[PDB]
């Protein structure tokens, strides 16, 4: 569970730092 | 082959090894392919769509059938392209505008290739557009290519009436001397 | 011929070819050939570690050191060589950068040194390839971490 | 090839069983 | 005598002899000699590194860049060592196979960098030492995924 | 020593240095064994097995009386089987079919390394497979290499017969010369 | 541009290289602060402020009007100080004194760069101290360096009262020879 | 010459020096060799973290 809850918060804090791109 | 290719083209050795280098720089040797062409050719046209002129001189550039063949095959017409004679640098553009690869280009037939460059020109034409002149840039072709009068154009058709023309043969020259 | 930047400009001048037999012109723009010479391994004296590149790829990138041609102030004439009194593993990192025209972090260095030769390189520590990126953001907020009256207000020192 | 030249000789000598 | 691919032939040619006398076959097939020559240390310089090695070393495995013959496009007569304007560090694996025959994975690498390189000289990333292997499937999938109208459809993307 | 070897052994240097080196490459120099030559040994004959015969040579190869003999008498051997005279051969084949280790030898004795011989040769006989012929491949040898017909072979019984076979003469230092 | 700063600045190609380089190492080559006058000026003079009066030469350095301009105006710069000609080291140093950027100074305006001095100068002087000797050195100042006897110096009135007194004229030569 | 009993410490390392070039030459790693010199230096031997401990043993 903590896996997947920071997978999911690493992917779309990735997300909004290639969209600063 | 280093050598195998150096008695087929049109430059040197080290002609060619500076180009082995930027090719197997982006490409590890497995052949560029339609991939590369509708990047590079593309990232080189801003305000221009450079695939769908692309889509045809790669399989132009491939005497396979294939959709990634060689080197090569990239080096071999590239020597045609800049250091060739016109007889055949006009062989290789006909073959082009020659979608149908049989020999006989019609009117839509290079239509389609016009409308590409039309395209890879950009998003809007900085005079004004009219899709008619796509249509008639065609005609301005064939009233001079086309001396049967028919309205298909085949190779020697295409041929003697692209050697009158003085300006070409003068546009066609002018990549040889870059080095 | 030439190579780097322009490596794949030959390709662009066979497509063109394309053009002329359609092309109406009456005249187009004649070549723009250049002062042309070909490249040779400018020699990177970096504490006597020696490393060897073609000028084309020195070029790729001309709003930094080694692009510019402020470095002959490293270029040790009496050498050829760009001598820099650095570290030799670093500058490993921003030579195959050139390379590629990505970059990369490896996993063990001491980020105070990696972001110091960054700016030192005058390459921005933003540009970091993705190929491992976050993990250098790892580093960086670890170290950040790390690294980090008389009688009316003497009062409120020895509260706190 | 000039490999299996040699490589195919030792097997050849080695036909000559009867 | 021989050495890289045929560097325990002459055990053979040793013990063929057993078979001579016994050949009670009327004629067996008399050998194969051709030109001769010694091999060579090739010298290879990878930015500014150098490394040198027999050059049947490298004819070991002709499936690869160095291993086949055309590794002249970056041998510089001027220089007279293949020149490669590549990381050396990770060439120092690709060397250390060829005269081993096994590679391995140096652990703190940018698997990109690894895997590029790999395929620039032509390597199977696949044969790795399976000694050394998962966790290069490791770096493989991490790697991965780090790098992870008007109306009708309106309301539709208005949800998700 | 290296010049230590040398001067025994009829190779050169060159051809020395360039064997150590494959040498070690397979084994560290400890010492090779029965278990290293049945995987290179063989690794040069597929459909077969080699490690029946390399039992055989490797005994004989041995010098002293241990499992795993040395490099140095490696190569001293190396050079008689290679580059070496004639007739030390054929004392040197005299110690290999000799499994009994005095310099007597019976029918069945050297018939299984005829067989190992015609074992390694293949899985299924590209002619007729016969299988009483090693009976008579053997006995048809006896005739050969025996002259008093009792059952026994001896140095120069076993070599006063087979220094006429002419193949056999032009065919055993076939790579004296080829490095 | 090396080159066209060896047009400006008088040191040689090895004095700017040794030079450009503890330049950059100290300082990622960003641009030369106030902040950085304001401690590298304090370890080379410790025991005392350090900032009051190193705004004033860093602003003097500052040749145009922004907070940082580079490198190559500090070597330039640099060559006028040490090995420049004394008619123009003496009209920087006036621009060093000229706090108001008019052209022209008031015995306060000079006040407040002695004030700052004898502030760098420590704690306790070695001999006594008093706040009055900073309002006669600048006074001594204008007995000499007023021509007019007005209170206000121009950099004509300042110049021709700054080229008789032999000690200043080696004082302010000192460092053209050091390297 | 401070342990005879290794392949530099005994006399068989002429095998692979050079008189060509007064070195001997050897087709190893060299990021291994640095390890057994470095033991030749002191007498003692270390292990990186991030060999493939293979290479290392053999």
């Amino acid at each position: 569970f903590s896996r997947i809850y920071h997978q999911n918060q690493r992917a779309d804090k990735r997300r909004a730092q290639k969209k600063a791109r | 082959g280093l050598e195998q290719l150096e008695a087929q083209t049109n430059f040197t050795k080290r002609e060619l090894q500076v180009l082995y280098r930027g090719f197997k720089n982006e490409c590890p040797s497995g052949v560029v392919n339609e991939d590369t062409f509708k990047q590079i050719y593309a990232q080189f046209f801003p305000h221009g769509d450079a695939s769908t002129y692309a889509h045809y001189l790669f399989n132009a550039f491939d005497t396979t059938q294939t959709g990634s063949v060689k080197f090569e095959d990239f080096v071999t017409a590239l020597s045609i392209l800049l250091r060739g004679t016109v007889h055949e640098k006009l062989r290789w553009t006909f073959n082009l505008y020659d979608i149908n690869k049989d020999g006989y280009i019609n009117k839509e037939e290079m239509m389609d290739i016009v409308k590409a460059i039309y395209d890879m020109m950009g998003k809007y034409t900085y005079p004004v557009l009219k899709e008619d002149t796509p249509r008639q840039h065609v005609d301005v072709f064939f009233q001079k290519m086309d001396k049967n009068k028919d309205g298909i154009v085949t190779l020697d058709e295409f041929l003697e009436s692209c050697q009158e023309d003085d300006n070409i043969m003068r546009s066609l020259q002018l990549f040889q001397n870059v080095m | 011929m030439a190579a780097g930047v322009a490596a794949w400009l030959p390709f662009a001048r066979a497509a063109a070819i394309g053009w002329m037999p359609v092309a109406n012109c009456p005249m187009p723009l004649a070549p723009a050939d250049k002062n042309k010479r070909q490249d040779e391994l400018i020699v990177l004296n970096v504490s006597g570690r020696r490393f060897q590149t073609w000028r084309t790829t020195l070029e790729r990138y001309p709003d930094t050191l080694l692009g510019s041609t402020e470095k002959e102030f490293f270029f040790n004439e009496d050498t050829k060589e760009y001598f820099f009194d650095r570290d030799p593993e670093v500058f490993r990192c921003v030579l195959n950068f050139y390379r590629t025209g990505k970059l990369h972090y490896p996993r063990y260095e001491c980020i105070s040194a990696y972001d110091d030769e960054l700016a030192f390189y005058g390459i921005l520590p933003e540009i970091i390839g993705d190929c491992c990126y976050e993990e250098y953001k790892d580093r960086k907020r670890e170290n950040a971490e790390r690294l980090m009256l008389s009688f009316r207000q003497t009062m409120w020192r020895a509260f706190e | 090839s000039l490999i299996e030249s040699q490589h195919h000789h030792l097997l050849h000598c080695l036909e000559k069983t009867t």
